[PDB]
């Protein structure tokens, strides 16, 4: 354990970041997806019709 | 200015008049019946009845109607909108006895000759085949449509060719017998008329008469062979009765690429407030930008001088005896149909002079900013920006 600890004196430090990163990405990915789907809904509902005279 | 005196008869028909010293008169019948009251199975009934209404009534078979109203020397006109129908005549005041009678038969016991029925069907249809030439009307009939979706207001006054071909006397008879009720009718007279004589003539003749939501949207009819592009952008107008309409008219008077007109079309608690402009394709984008800037400009540049300016131009738009009989009648008929009363010009002047810059930018901010627009484009409209872009002035 000690050897491991020394090899990566930051092992603990990091995993806390990674936990904060997972929580922030779980918050931010559906919200950015919802924006994208807002601004892309317009087109995704566009109905085209061909009306030759 | 002489007051507009209103009486009410048995039927419920109102008889409004505004005497003036001009010599001729414009006597008309308004009816609260348009394409908004049609239910997509009779979408051209008002238009086709407006064609059939001058082709003879029992009393005036054949060309009699046109002949007499021609002999008397009067001009016979009719029009139909999405909410109102008007059948008006301008004639020598001494012709009042004649006039009222003729008009009566136009709006009642009108005898639609199926012979004529077929004929008009063809007329309407063929013209429609060419009504496509009126690009502006096209732009304005999809704007209505694109915005007022799933609502009666959408259906155009003309109606779909389909219906035009598929219409019969009985259907017409229905529209006639359904939307021509006496409480929904105004007999308006302007010019050299006496109100008591007109009331007696209305008692003698015509005494027998028996949702909407705005949807942000966009319709881009692309046809690159046309030389010019017409684009209309609108938001939801307050309505006909809403007081803020006046502060919006002043805003339009502030705005006043090419043919950049501005409109405030009002229907019963709804409407379209916006701008229509025709430009070469390459400039469409720029023009769009400009318009948007101006609107936010009202929100930010209501210089008192300009405020006054707009008030003054509005002041010189109000219709009056000077404008003439027809203009006035028309105003009497619309005022009795929409407001239920004739608003005098002094009240209009009071509502204009109470408008200042702060309430103008308040009323504008409520309606232009953060309001999904309805866009209708026709022509070479590839450089016309798409919705996300348009709604996003960002400035």
């Amino acid at each position: 354990t000690f050897l491991r600890w020394a090899s990566e004196p930051e092992h603990d430090h990091r995993k806390r970041m990674g936990l904060k990163m997972l929580l922030m990405m779980g918050l931010l990915l559906p919200l950015t997806y919802a924006m994208k789907r807002h601004k892309w809904s317009v087109l995704k509902s566009r109905k085209l019709a061909y009306r030759p005279p | 200015v002489p007051e507009t005196q209103v009486s009410i008869l048995d039927n419920g028909l109102r008889v409004a008049s505004e005497q003036s010293s001009h010599a001729t008169c414009t006597v008309g019948v308004w009816i609260d019946a348009g394409s908004r009251y049609e239910t997509e199975k009779n979408n051209g009934a008002g238009y086709f009845l407006e064609h059939l209404a001058f082709k003879g009534t029992k009393n005036r078979p054949g060309n009699a109607l046109e002949k007499e109203v021609e002999s008397i020397g009067a001009h016979l006109n009719a029009y139909s909108t999405r909410e109102h129908t008007a059948y008006l005549i301008k004639a020598l005041s001494k012709d009042l006895p004649k006039v009222v009678e003729l008009l009566a038969d136009i709006v009642q016991n009108s005898s639609l000759e199926d012979s004529q029925i077929e004929k008009e069907r063809d007329v309407i249809l063929r013209e429609m085949q060419e009504n496509d030439a009126s690009m502006q009307n096209v732009v304005f009939d999809y704007l209505h449509a694109t915005a007022f979706q799933g609502t009666p207001l959408a259906q155009a006054v003309e109606g779909p060719s389909e219906n035009v071909r598929r219409l019969s006397r009985t259907d017409l008879t229905d529209y006639l017998n359904r939307h021509y009720k006496a409480p929904r009718m105004v007999l308006a007279a302007a010019g050299g008329v006496e109100h008591q004589q007109l009331l007696d003539l209305a008692q003698k003749h015509l005494s027998s008469v028996s949702p909407c939501r705005f949807t942000g949207s966009e319709i881009r009819h692309r046809d690159d062979a046309l030389p010019l592009a017409h684009v209309a952008i609108a938001v939801e107008g307050p309505g006909w009765a809403n007081p803020d309409n006046v502060t919006l008219q002043v805003a339009n008077a502030i705005i006043g690429c090419q043919s950049f007109q501005t409109f405030n079309i009002s229907y019963s608690d709804t409407g379209l407030l916006g701008a229509h402009f025709v430009c070469d394709a390459m400039s469409i984008d720029d023009m769009v930008f400009f318009l948007q800037g101006q609107w936010m400009r009202l929100c930010t540049s209501a210089t008192e001088s300009e405020v006054t300016r707009g008030k003054n131009i509005l002041r010189n738009a109000l219709v009056s005896h000077l404008d003439g009989t027809t203009p006035v009648c028309e105003d009497i008929g619309r005022s009795l149909l929409t407001y239920g009363r004739r608003i005098p010009l002094a009240e209009w002047e009071s509502r204009i002079q109470e408008v200042d810059a702060q309430m103008l930018r308040d009323i504008c901010s409520k309606y232009f900013y953060d309001q999904c627009p309805a866009v209708a484009g026709y022509g070479p409209i590839e450089q016309l920006p798409d919705y996300n872009r348009i709604r996003s002035g960002m400035f």
